[PDB]
RNA sequence: CCUGAAAAUGGAUGGCGCUCAAGCGUGUUACCUAUACUCUACCGUCAGGGUUGAUAUGAUGCCCUGACGAGUAGGCAGGCG
RNA sequence: AUAUGUAAGAAGUCCUUGUUACUUAAUUGAACGUGGACAUUUGAAUGAAGAGCUUUUAGUGGGCCAUUUUUGGUAAGCAG
RNA sequence: AUACUGCCAGCUGGGACUGAGGACUGCGACGUAAGUCAAGGAUGCUGGCAUAAUGGUUAUAUGCCGCCCGUCUUGAAACAC
């Protein structure tokens, strides 16, 4: 009937409505839908967007990439947005008075923002805060860091990190991975 | 069995030229190549080293080296359902420029002094280049060009 | 925060206003078709009292209905109708005729009938099948104030805008053709005047460029 | 929630074009012309009859 | 029992399904392949460069 | 279908070098316009180097008979393509307008030769108007002078399917 | 058109039958009808959107809009036992 | 002829060259740069029904037919 | 003059299918104007029945159509299993 110029019936390819069943999640991503739809700013809508993320998809952000990032130049004052677990860093010795809203906090992390003397702020008070995102800087973990990435694209010459158990001597060092034993990948 | 070597069925694409054989003139010695130029492969069947594959005959691609004696080619090689990337280490014997961008370079001088003018005018450049229209009307008159009748022919043997 | 007559009677004096603009514009629109119209019969006269012979200019822009179905076609047809927007059989589009249209065209004859259509057809064919692409939905004009808020920038504000635009091919006649989304016409109401259509218009058959019997053609599907 | 066709119901024609009330006032569908007889040069027919 | 030799049949409509799309062009191209005098000579020159620049805009 | 005779002159494409070309003219008979076009520049490619593509039309005009309701002889010089060769051939008509001389020769030709319209020529179809000079018997048959003829066998078309009489072919 | 023109159960322009044809060649219209095309309703799918009233409604609710729908092997989804 | 590579810009065009262990007889070039002149027409057409990018896994890995090109064969509802 | 063609936001009739939506909002027309309208989807008048009358189910008859499923297979109703 149709020279169909496309695939049919083809759905978004993106998430929507999270696939969490926690009601509290639920409760922020009313919010944020609501949000994004009457605010017009574009920090609602990607705030609802990473609401609806995956857990690798929500990497988990250290304090010390929360103090990178406020070291920048006119961001000391701005509220750190992750969405996501803060994790703690015993890698820095000082943590400055920032607001980070988050929508974890591990005890560490929240215990060293408030001894800093910040305030570690869930996303419903965030919204309250500042409706519209106003003076906010978002942070995202390292997303392609994890141990399950590093495998991907394996092939030879592609230096990707083989599926293995046991590694050492003996385990696929041999015939293939040498110039010794035949060739080299 | 069948043979498949590098310089299979070449037979006719390497064949020096009518009357052109021998020695290669100097000018495509003393031609310079930098690192971005576009570069049309046509192989020399006088000279034996740095010769492209017969794939590569007709190709035209960008510098990416030069080396004492030689160019290294980007070609794009449709392989499957992909392009990949080839780095063809070439003579300028079989090298030659290409003048697929030169006219576009002369295109984008012409129109940057068109700009220019504007700039001091606007008399209405009309930078962008078009395909050719439909033609418009004309008036032919026929003063001393009364037109000429003409009938089919009847068929003749001629042999 | 009453606002019961006094923003209604605002917007109607606006709309008044924008009403009278598409009233002298559609006038200004016919006259300069009637003088078209009676500047070529005159030249013609003319040439032929000075002994000459009066050329028609080329005509600018086309009508083009697929008339094939969807089932084996070539890549490379297939292709073109896909760009022509032809995706389906009687569906239409105008075209705007160069060169690189042209050979499109060619490359398409076995499977569409097109021609040169008139202000009769084109006014017609806008008027009752007339749907245009807002957001990627195919919605009626059926208003001149959908016309206006996806087309105003390029200064056409109504249907008979849009009209005069496809007609006397503008300087936006690609951005209105576009908005313009492809006429699904039915079959001709009598029939396609042939035993077979898939032969050439000149053999007898219905494909290719039957120049000015597109009108009829168009009009009858239509 | 339905398409009302111009060319039919008189009010959507109005609506869409304020101008087709005028056209059919004045009768501009079937308008005169102004007769000026330009005669054709003789070259022509005979051209035109040349067996 | 013979069979079927070869036939390219079919392998165009396969390639394009998803097929063909142009190479991923990228600002700076990667330096792999060129003469490694210039490659020293050029990190040697990006390294004068970058201080430089430094020394102007510290 | 009806066929009209048309005036199709065109010309080369004028170039710079020599602007006007010759602007040649034919006599083309076709069911339309567009035809009347693709049949002239079929005969011009024949003729002279020229396409479509190199040359354009100055002027199509259909030519009406001079006198559409007086009989006249018509002589028709074809040339048609057979299974096995081409022939040239000369018949004649006895019709009112040369337009349906025309489509009379074309069934005709279809008729005696199953020759069909594309491998047909009408080199000349000139209209002859004295006796002694038509040469066919089966046109010199009707300028018999003071020529009349009964139609013996009437068949008259009935409309019912039944009849309750027996027919007559009286005339 | 005819001769050339011979294979085995009885026998197939599909059959009856047809001869200024209901045959052959070619023109002109009228008419018939596909799950195709146009318009409409309804179902589902997809997409884009709207929607924070203290109220009596659980915001994967209530709506507006458009486009789509063949299917083995196979994949996934929502459901019934 | 048909098919086929490339280009039709902002990652673009032009300028005293800042760096270098490369190169040059040589602040000659080469490469990479700072800075400087350039949009509402950012440089043909048509379309774009979103573009790009991963991960993972099913079935399949006997094919066959038609037009056109074509090989073996007298040919084949033959083989390629 | 007529023919042929093109146009009319020309006029006047005969038929058929559909009536989705469900307070209003919009765009327009009408002597511009209080108001009316054929203008973001059928209303008005009337009649008979109110029951197996319509309809559902079922069996038959009639018109047209309909090969035996599962499987392997390029191909199955197969004189393949």
């Amino acid at each position: 009937g149709i020279d169909h110029t496309s695939k049919q019936h083809k759905r978004s390819g993106h998430r929507t409505a999270p696939k969490s069943d926690n009601v509290y999640l639920k409760l922020l991503v009313k919010l944020y839908t609501f949000l994004a739809r009457r605010t017009d700013a574009p920090f609602n809508k990607v705030v609802l967007k990473a609401l609806f993320l995956s857990k690798i998809n929500r990497p988990p952000v250290s304090v010390s990439r929360i103090a990178r990032a406020l070291k920048q130049e006119g961001a000391a004052n701005k509220t750190v947005v992750v969405v996501g677990t803060v994790t703690d860093d015993a890698r820095i010795f000082e943590f400055p008075k920032t607001t980070v809203a988050a929508l974890r906090f591990t005890a560490g992390a929240r215990a060293k923002i408030v001894k800093a003397g910040g305030e570690c702020i869930t996303l419903d008070q965030l919204a309250v805060r500042a409706p519209k995102g106003q003076n906010t800087l978002i942070l995202r973990g390292p997303r392609n860091s994890r141990e399950a990435v590093r495998h991907f694209g394996m092939g030879p010459h592609k230096g990707k990190a083989p599926r293995i158990l046991s590694t050492g001597r003996k385990f696929e060092r041999a015939r293939g991975r040498r110039r010794s034993k035949g060739f080299k990948v | 069995g069948k043979s498949h070597g590098y310089r299979s069925r070449t037979r006719y694409m390497f064949q020096r030229d009518f009357r052109k054989h021998g020695a290669v003139h100097l000018s495509t010695y003393l031609k310079v190549y930098k690192v971005g130029d576009i570069v049309d492969i046509k192989a020399n069947g006088s000279i034996q080293k740095g010769m492209p594959h017969k794939f590569y005959q007709g190709k035209t691609g960008v510098v990416y080296n030069v080396t004492k004696s030689s160019v290294g080619v980007i070609i794009n090689k449709m392989v499957g359902n992909r392009y990949l990337e080839k780095r063809l280490n070439l003579r300028v014997e079989h090298i030659k420029h290409s003048k697929c961008r030169q006219e576009f370079l002369e295109r984008v001088k012409a129109n940057a002094a068109k700009r220019a003018e504007a700039k001091a005018q606007g008399v209405a450049v009309q930078l962008k280049r078009q395909p050719a229209q439909p033609r418009e009307s004309r008036i032919v008159s026929t003063e001393g060009n009364v037109p000429q009748t003409l009938a089919p022919v009847p068929y003749e043997t001629f042999i | 925060a009453e606002q019961v007559a006094a923003e209604r009677a605002a917007r109607k004096a606006a709309n008044k206003e924008k009403r009278a603009i598409i009233l002298e514009r559609n006038a200004a629109y016919q006259k300069e078709y009637e003088t078209a119209e009676r500047n070529i019969i005159q030249a013609k006269r003319d040439a032929k009292a000075a002994g000459s012979y009066y050329v028609e200019a080329q005509h600018k822009l086309v009508f083009v209905v697929r008339i094939k179905g969807i089932n084996k076609i070539p890549p490379k047809p297939r292709k073109v109708l896909q760009l022509l927007r032809l995706t389906r059989i009687n569906s239409g589009t105008f075209v705007k005729v160069t060169k690189a249209t042209l050979e499109l065209l060619k490359l398409i004859e076995p499977y569409v009938a097109y021609g040169y259509p008139s202000y009769s057809t084109i006014r017609q064919l806008v008027y009752k099948r007339g749907f245009g692409k807002i957001n990627k939905q195919r919605v009626p004009l059926s208003d001149n104030a959908i016309i206006e808020a996806n087309l105003g920038k390029y200064g056409i504000l109504s249907i008979d805008d849009l009209i005069h635009e496809i007609i006397t091919v503008g300087p936006h006649f690609k951005q209105a053709n576009n908005f313009l989304w492809p006429f699904k016409l039915s079959n001709p109401s009598g029939g396609w005047g042939v035993p077979r259509k898939f032969k050439h218009f000149i053999q007898g058959g219905s494909f290719g460029n039957r120049e000015e019997f597109i009108n009829k053609l168009v009009k009858s599907m239509n | 929630v339905l398409k009302k066709n111009p060319l039919k119901n008189k009010q959507v024609l109005l609506r869409l074009n304020p101008y087709a009330k005028v056209f059919a006032a004045e009768k501009l569908g079937s308008k005169k012309a102004e007769k000026t007889g330009t005669k054709p040069a003789a070259v022509f027919t005979e051209t035109l009859k040349h067996d | 029992a013979k069979s079927k030799n070869h036939t390219a049949h079919n392998q165009t409509r396969k390639a394009h399904r998803n097929g063909i799309k142009k190479p991923k062009t990228y600002k700076y191209p990667s330096l792999k392949g060129v003469d490694p005098k210039f490659r020293r000579n050029h990190k040697h020159a990006l390294h004068g460069t970058a201080k430089a620049l430094a020394a102007a805009k510290k | 279908a009806h066929f009209k005779e048309y005036q199709v002159i065109g010309r080369r494409l004028p170039t710079e070098s020599v602007p006007e070309p010759k602007l040649f003219r034919m006599r083309i008979f076709a069911s339309n316009e567009v035809i009347a076009k693709s049949r002239y520049w079929y005969f011009l490619q024949k003729l002279h180097k020229v396409k479509k593509a190199s040359g354009e039309i100055v002027s199509i005009n259909q030519i009406n008979e001079a006198h559409p309701t007086k009989v006249k002889n018509f002589g028709v010089w074809v040339r048609y393509d057979s299974r096995s060769g081409t022939h040239n051939m000369y018949k004649e008509i006895r019709d009112v307008s040369r337009v349906a001389a025309v489509e009379t020769l074309y069934q005709d030709m279809a008729a005696r030769h199953r020759a069909r319209f594309r491998s047909i020529h009408i080199l000349k179809v000139a209209e002859i108007e004295k006796t002694a000079d038509v040469k066919r018997q089966y046109v010199k048959q009707f300028l018999t002078k003071d020529l009349k003829f009964p139609l013996p066998h009437r068949v008259q078309k009935s409309t019912k399917t039944f009849s309750y009489k027996r027919p007559s072919t009286f005339y």
